[PDB]
RNA sequence: CACGAAACUUGCCCCGAGAUGAGUUCUCCCUGACUCCUUGAGAGUCCUGAAGGAACGUUGAAGACGACGACGUUGAUAGGC
RNA sequence: CGUGACGGCGCGAGCAGGUGCGAAAGCAGGUCAUAGUGAUCCGGUGGUUCUGAAUGGAAGGGCCAUCGCUCAACGGAUAAA
RNA sequence: CGGGUAAGUUCCGACCUGCACGAAUGGCGUAAUGAUGGCCAGGCUGUCUCCACCCGAGACUCAGUGAAAUUGAACUCGCUGUGAAGAUGCAGUGUACCCGCGGCAAGACGGAAAGACCCCGUGAACCUUUACUAUAGCUUGACACUGAACAUAUGUUCUAACGUUGGCCCCUGAUCGGGGUUGCGGACAGUGUCUGGUGGGUAGUUUGACUGGGGCGGUCUCCUCCUAAAGAG
RNA sequence: ACACAGCACUGUGCAAACACGAAAGUGGACGUAUACGGUGUGACGCCUGCCCGGUGCCGGAAGGUUAAUUGAUGGGGUUAG
RNA sequence: GAAGCAACAAAUGCCCUGCUUCCAGGAAAAGCCUCUAAGCAUCAGGUAACAUCAAAUCGUACCCCAAACCGACACAGGUGG
RNA sequence: GGGCUAAACCAUGCACCGAAGCUGCGGCAGCGACGCGCGUUGUUGGGUAGGGGAGCGUUCUGUAAGCCUGUGAAGGUGUGCUGUGAGGCAUGCUGGAGGUAUCAGAAGUGCGAAUGCUGACAUAAGUAACGAUAAAGCGGGUGAAAAGCCCGCUCGCCGGAAGACCAAGGGUUCCUGUCCAACGUUAAUCGGGGCAGGGUGAGUCGACCCCUAAGGCGAGGCCGAAAGGCGUAGUCGAUG
RNA sequence: CCGAACCGACUAAUGUUGAAAAAUUAGCGGAUGACUUGUGGCUGGGGGUGAAAGGCCAAUCAAACCGGGAGAUAGCUGGUU
RNA sequence: GGUUAAGCGACUAAGCGUACACGGUGGAUGCCCUGGCAGUCAGAGGCGAUGAAGGACGUGCUAAUCUGCGAUAAGCGUCGGUAAGGUGAUAUGAACCGUUAUAACCGGCGAUUUCCGAAUGGGGAAACCCAGUGUGUUUCGACACACUAUCAUUAACUGAAUCCAUAGGUUAAUGAGGCGAACCGGGGGAACUGAAACAUCUAAGUACCCCGAGGAAAAGAAAUCAACCGAGAUUCCCCCAGUAGCGGCGAGCGAACGGGGAGCAGCCCAGAGCCUGAAUCAGUGUGUGUGUUAGUGGAAGCGUCUGGAAAGGCGCGCGAUACAGGGUGACAGCCCCGUACACAAAAAUGCACAUGCUGUGAGCUCGAUGAGUAGGGCGGGACACGUGGUAUCCUGUCUGAAUAUGGGGGGACCAUCCUCCAAGGCUAAAUACUCCUGACUGACCGAUAGUGAACCAGUACCGUGAGGGAAAGGCGAAAAGAACCCCGGCGAGGGGAGUGAAAAAGAACCUGAAACCGUGUACGUACAAGCAGUGGGAGCACAGCUGUGUGACUGCGUACCUUUUGUAUAAUGGGUCAGCGACUUAUAUUCUGUAGCAAGGUUAACCGAAUAGGGGAGCCGAAGGGAAACCGAGUCUUAACUGG
């Protein structure tokens, strides 16, 4: 029972090279190099599903800060004021409102200022 | 492998991986690392397990209605056409026929029918009893099998 | 508030606007027609072809090659004489 | 019961037999205690209700007591570097 | 110390305090000789001060042909730091438009060869010897081939075993061989088996470990104290 | 450095010592001590001192010790009695 | 199809396998010449002249200090007369 | 790092940022309870050496004289869907005759490394080099094409050789015609290249032959476990 | 003795993926001798041969090459889908 | 409106990247088998002086090579078979042969059979050189044929020293030699290695060298075992048993007795008499059977659909003692060749009978009963057994009995008893092997695999030589292998045309992967610093807000393997791709899972036609303790246990 490896080996190598499309040079052409590149891309993607949640919150906070200071209050006092007023809107939504509904955001700032006073 | 025992090149200095034999299984045309030898693949079956399996198989043939018992089964002449007609009358196609004594005319008439086999009771085997659609036994063969399996 | 050295910043010589922060000044040149489209710093055809450049040639106290300089009959660029 | 991976090594009341000292209760299985040591193999000597290659014996073997290594590189590769 | 030089760790001549000369593993001299070692001088010069120019063959350009070592992948800068402890690739920062061609070798711990030094392996080989164990050879005796007398194991004589790489004869056209004969040796010699000695001539091997690298030195088992952190270790 | 002519020691009486060779043989040599082998020294000149305890070689052979061989004597096993 | 001679110089080639001289003292066998033995005897055989026949077979091109041989090469090398 | 006289340090306080920690929402698995494989519940799930558990796929045997397939098999190449993964399924194009469910059975059963082995193809790079610095110039010819071939004139180089001729060694390289793929370090009409035909004439040259050297073999022989060793008579052996 | 052929190999430069796995160029030593060379022969691997360097014995030498014991062994390094 | 100013700003691509499309290169993959690999059942177990194996050179209508053959040269004669076609392959052509039986083809028996090679007339650098003698023949030049080696044995003749003799010499007859894969008997005989070093020991009487034989060899008819009962030559298999023992008592080595099987067979000389030619083998003839070497007959299918082609689909039939297998334009019981079955031999030959002929001796009686031997001393070797307390066997050396009223053995030795008869020999079967021939088979390979070799391979090539040693398979069903035209050098190469189902099947030919190299298009890219991705993300292009391609700008981010305390490491390994490349196999043993049976379980060899059935020889378990005798649910210890 001799087993030739060609058909199965070709499928495995092709599966990796398909995942390497778009990479530069040997990284999209040469199995040895493409395999390492596909593994590293997987490691980065695992890491960056966690990083993505950090980077977006960081972006929302920066935009809330700018919109709050346009209305005369810092980010840190604004958040504390909302919490004292029992408002549970999260930063993703606060940043959305800060860009698309400046009148509603001003109303939220006034609510935060009243709870702080 | 046919070839000489000469070291292909010296141990050190050439810049090649070290070689010792042209017959290394690493090399094209080299030996097979664990080359096969002729083998005996037969297994031991305990006597009582062989007989136990036969009794299990025959009992299942009865429950599945694949065992047909007849008083006699024979043909007048060693003619394939006669046995084909006889089997067509009894609505049989793929059948093992177990007789008490091997009728010479019956054995010859069945040779060229590829779905049909004819044995004496002493020559039954477990795979044949499972492999055929139906099993026809003469009353005489039934007794012989009973006595054989106690 | 004032003096104070071959060190520092200048003064002297050379490079230098790819200084993408791409600078300034002087001078020269080009002043047609039409069609299509998804309609815009859009595409195409016809007519036009400037100032200037390059190429080629004869060449150089310029030169590895490129580059740089001189000259091309309205001419001394090279050889000859 | 202690102490060791193990091979081992250590402490031990009490029981049987026989003994010394003491009037007796008692004490005595070496020495105030902790170093003073060498596995196995191979053989030596004495003992022995064991074994004894046809049988009776015997040889040889076993068992009990004991002897031979600065195998000191001291868990000791060889009789011999 | 003297000589030579402006200046001489070399050279030449001396001294004797010869670490550690010395008489055939020769001592001290020695004409001639040496692609032999050291030192000095004349001549000579691009050896040099200190390089310049020139003539040729490459290098450079064009046409034709057309290699090589190397190579994980590259979008392949400097600095200071960091860090498997000497960074193009990390951190911070500076600088930097894209791409050739001729040159130069400071770095890519550049290429080349599984470091030859050092250590390790209960690795190897060959060499040495008063390492161990053997052994060819050499040497000793006993018995065998191997006998006869006489005298006192020894000695003398004898011939018939045995030796003859003395003469002669034959096979025979033959400096081999064999046979015959004669002389000389002669129970000796030589050979077999056994045996003591000798035996680097030859062979197989051994020649420990710990260790602030290895060697050298010290150590290697047992007892007591301390280190030992108030149970043991 | 090796060789070298020269020098010395030493072995060798011829079937030479010595060497190749299980052996037969062959070289040494169709030579014969003015010859042949081994060893050291290294033209030539002037020379070459003392030590024989160690290791080797040579000679000695009275004694001590000692091999194979020989098998006195003693002891044991067996058992006719 | 003319002339097609002389003189002089001259080998490392020839005379010369000589001659002279020296010590290190310089193959073999046949062809060839000669002598006889056994033998043969006006035979054979020998010598000379003449005639006649035979002399087979294989090699023979080409390179040979080289591009053809030895160096893997149309290779700066090597190759006796 | 920029910069900072606080954006430094001390003290007190309240905010906020901040992790794959905790919480929220959805999903999977291990272990244990509790009930009837299911439910419920609690809890756990970073891992090298290594132990344990459960699987994917490949070739081959049976099931299989079955099933799929020229109305298009295997293989190749795309696309879509699908599972926690190894993977699976469908289908366009290519291909043009094989393939094989299920449940079992057996293994030459899975590759990126071993300075691994074989083949193919890169890089450096159109880079180094084109093999003695004796040297070329021109006219004519032939030709698709001429620096290199042929003819001519000139120039230069060797001439105790770079000339002539043998032995050895090689073996057709010799001559003529024809061809230019490959070979020739370029081109080639030329060649020691391809193809075809031709060419080597002996009594006297050489070999063979007669004769021997060193040496070899060697009837008998002598010697040796065997194989063999030595050698006599002889017989070979040129470099004579 | 001086110096070509011939036999060597002291110095320097070049070359070092060479023209060459030891050469080329300019110089250098011997050059009637212990000289050099052609052809053939003989000595064989613990063996040969060696004016001696462990030199040489077919580009191989402190034990040649080829085949075999043979998949020696590898407490080491690498690799292991 | 224009001018000026300030600010912002697309369109560039020398080249490069990613994606896609289409190609080139290359030869993976799949599919394929006139080649291998392993066996089973049979056959044959040799060939050679009557010249082998293996070669050289020849041989055709032939230039070469292969195959065949040998100057009678791809062949000649004859007897048989068979026949409508044929003159082997490359390989067409030419000239021919044949069709009812001398074409060809197949088989038996013959003929021919150069040269080298044991090589044999001498020599020799294999395939060449040179002879002697005798018969003939001759045209006087010469030609043909046959003999001529060595050694052994035998015989004849001859014949030394030397008188007889012997040695020696000549001749004749008969035999031998050389080659071949394994198996077999004998003469010699390693080391690596293991012992964690190494010397005893091991490896191992292995490898290797040598001599000799046969189809088998060897061994073999008790001076054997046993144990007081008995067995009854040798050989082979399964047990006994990894036991008893051996052993630097280390590493290791390792029986026998006894039991189950295969197979079975006994005889002769050492000597006379009687009786005789009687058994028995060998040879040679002849018969009868039975094989072997050529051969003969051998059943049964059409229509229609798809298609280049049908054997496939669908429909309806038929044969089968034949549905083994192969082929045919895709998959055929019925197209072809076969297959089952039934038949066949002029000639040669194997076997088993029969019957001749030849040799051989059968039986009875009475005798005889293997001496430098057994044994011993010394040195070695062999026995599982290493000198040990060491029996037994062999013998290099030195010795040395009794001989049937005797002798050998029973594991030191003695006694007793038992058993056997050495020093002479022959002998089938069961056993070992396969260069070679035929048939069949495979959970064996399928072109880097399987033989080194699927192919003109032990070749090319390498080496002085011994020796080493490749790569290289596939057009199509059929060559129908591309007439003719065009560019080109009367090229190479290509474009058309034509063939074909297909020509990206066109001979550099099935499929045609990857690395690698191009052309085209979309997007990006010339102020920009690093493992080249990942998270975010504008713009553009494309297809239907989404899907696809691209990716300005931006957060984070130093490859993989190995080895390490620890590697971005400037430590190791890899230029890339494709293919191959490493925990296996056998036996023993223990544990787990699972299945059967259960105080039992199970057979081995072997028998059997048997995957059945037989076979229980054995092995494990149901009892232990003790060194052992022994005792036994106990036993050992000790005088004995409160005990342990
Ligand atoms: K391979
Ligand atoms: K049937
Ligand atoms: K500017
Ligand atoms: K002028
Ligand atoms: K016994
Ligand atoms: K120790
Ligand atoms: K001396
Ligand atoms: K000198
Ligand atoms: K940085
Ligand atoms: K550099
Ligand atoms: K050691
Ligand atoms: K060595
Ligand atoms: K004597
Ligand atoms: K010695
Ligand atoms: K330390
Ligand atoms: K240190
Ligand atoms: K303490
Ligand atoms: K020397
Ligand atoms: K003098
Ligand atoms: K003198
Ligand atoms: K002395
Ligand atoms: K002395
Ligand atoms: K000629
Ligand atoms: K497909
Ligand atoms: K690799
Ligand atoms: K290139
Ligand atoms: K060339
Ligand atoms: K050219
Ligand atoms: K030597
Ligand atoms: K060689
Ligand atoms: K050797
Ligand atoms: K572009
Ligand atoms: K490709
Ligand atoms: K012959
Ligand atoms: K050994
Ligand atoms: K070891
Ligand atoms: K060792
Ligand atoms: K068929
Ligand atoms: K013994
Ligand atoms: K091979
Ligand atoms: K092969
Ligand atoms: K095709
Ligand atoms: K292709
Ligand atoms: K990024
Ligand atoms: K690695
Ligand atoms: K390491
Ligand atoms: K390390
Ligand atoms: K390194
Ligand atoms: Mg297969
Ligand atoms: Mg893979
Ligand atoms: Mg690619
Ligand atoms: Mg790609
Ligand atoms: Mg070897
Ligand atoms: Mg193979
Ligand atoms: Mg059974
Ligand atoms: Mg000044
Ligand atoms: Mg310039
Ligand atoms: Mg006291
Ligand atoms: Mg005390
Ligand atoms: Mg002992
Ligand atoms: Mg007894
Ligand atoms: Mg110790
Ligand atoms: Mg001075
Ligand atoms: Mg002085
Ligand atoms: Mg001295
Ligand atoms: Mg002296
Ligand atoms: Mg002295
Ligand atoms: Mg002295
Ligand atoms: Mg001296
Ligand atoms: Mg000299
Ligand atoms: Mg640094
Ligand atoms: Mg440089
Ligand atoms: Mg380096
Ligand atoms: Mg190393
Ligand atoms: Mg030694
Ligand atoms: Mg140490
Ligand atoms: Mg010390
Ligand atoms: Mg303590
Ligand atoms: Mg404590
Ligand atoms: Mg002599
Ligand atoms: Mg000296
Ligand atoms: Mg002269
Ligand atoms: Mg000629
Ligand atoms: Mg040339
Ligand atoms: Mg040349
Ligand atoms: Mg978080
Ligand atoms: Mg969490
Ligand atoms: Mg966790
Ligand atoms: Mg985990
Ligand atoms: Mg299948
Ligand atoms: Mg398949
Ligand atoms: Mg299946
Ligand atoms: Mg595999
Ligand atoms: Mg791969
Ligand atoms: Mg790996
Ligand atoms: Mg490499
Ligand atoms: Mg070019
Ligand atoms: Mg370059
Ligand atoms: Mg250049
Ligand atoms: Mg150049
Ligand atoms: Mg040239
Ligand atoms: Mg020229
Ligand atoms: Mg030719
Ligand atoms: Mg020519
Ligand atoms: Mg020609
Ligand atoms: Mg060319
Ligand atoms: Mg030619
Ligand atoms: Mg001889
Ligand atoms: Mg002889
Ligand atoms: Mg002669
Ligand atoms: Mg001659
Ligand atoms: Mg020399
Ligand atoms: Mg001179
Ligand atoms: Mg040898
Ligand atoms: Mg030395
Ligand atoms: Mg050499
Ligand atoms: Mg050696
Ligand atoms: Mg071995
Ligand atoms: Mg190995
Ligand atoms: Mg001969
Ligand atoms: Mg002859
Ligand atoms: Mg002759
Ligand atoms: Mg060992
Ligand atoms: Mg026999
Ligand atoms: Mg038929
Ligand atoms: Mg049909
Ligand atoms: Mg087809
Ligand atoms: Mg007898
Ligand atoms: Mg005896
Ligand atoms: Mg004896
Ligand atoms: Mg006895
Ligand atoms: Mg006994
Ligand atoms: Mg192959
Ligand atoms: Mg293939
Ligand atoms: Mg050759
Ligand atoms: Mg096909
Ligand atoms: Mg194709
Ligand atoms: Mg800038
Ligand atoms: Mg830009
Ligand atoms: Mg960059
Ligand atoms: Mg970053
Ligand atoms: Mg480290
Ligand atoms: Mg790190
Ligand atoms: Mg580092
Ligand atoms: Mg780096
Ligand atoms: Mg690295
Ligand atoms: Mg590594
Ligand atoms: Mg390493
Ligand atoms: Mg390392
Ligand atoms: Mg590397
Ligand atoms: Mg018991």
């Amino acid at each position: 029972a001799r087993v030739k490896r060609g058909v199965i080996a070709r499928a495995r190598h092709k599966k990796i090279l398909k995942q390497a499309k778009g990479y530069y040079g040997a990284r999209s052409r040469v199995y040895r190099v493409a395999f390492q590149a596909v593994i590293k891309a997987g490691q980065y993607a695992y890491r960056d599903r966690r990083q993505r949640k950090r980077q977006f919150r960081q972006l929302w906070i920066a935009r809330i800060n700018a919109a709050a200071r346009q209305n005369g209050i810092s980010y840190s006092k604004f958040i504390n004021g909302l919490k004292k007023a029992s408002v549970e809107i999260d930063r993703k939504i606060l940043a959305d409102i800060a860009v698309f509904d400046k009148v509603a955001f001003t109303a939220l700032v006034e609510k935060a200022k009243a709870a702080l006073a | 492998v046919t070839g000489s025992g000469k070291k292909p090149w010296r141990q050190k200095g050439t810049g090649r991986a070290r070689s010792g034999s042209i017959k290394s299984p690493i090399w094209r045309s080299g030996g097979v690392t664990f080359a096969a030898r002729p083998q005996d693949h037969s297994q031991k079956v305990n006597k009582k397990m062989y007989r136990g399996a036969l009794k299990s198989i025959l009992s299942e043939l009865v429950r599945q209605d694949r065992l047909i018992v007849v008083e006699k089964f024979s043909v007048e002449a060693p003619k394939t056409k006669l046995l084909a007609q006889k089997l067509k009358d009894m609505a049989l196609e793929d059948v093992l026929i177990i007789t008490g004594e091997l009728d010479e005319n019956l054995f010859l008439a069945a040779r060229n029918l590829h779905k049909v086999d004819v044995r004496d009771a002493t020559g039954i085997d477990p795979v044949s009893l499972i492999a055929f659609d139906k099993v026809v036994m003469t009353a005489d063969a039934v007794k012989q099998v009973e006595e054989m399996l106690a």
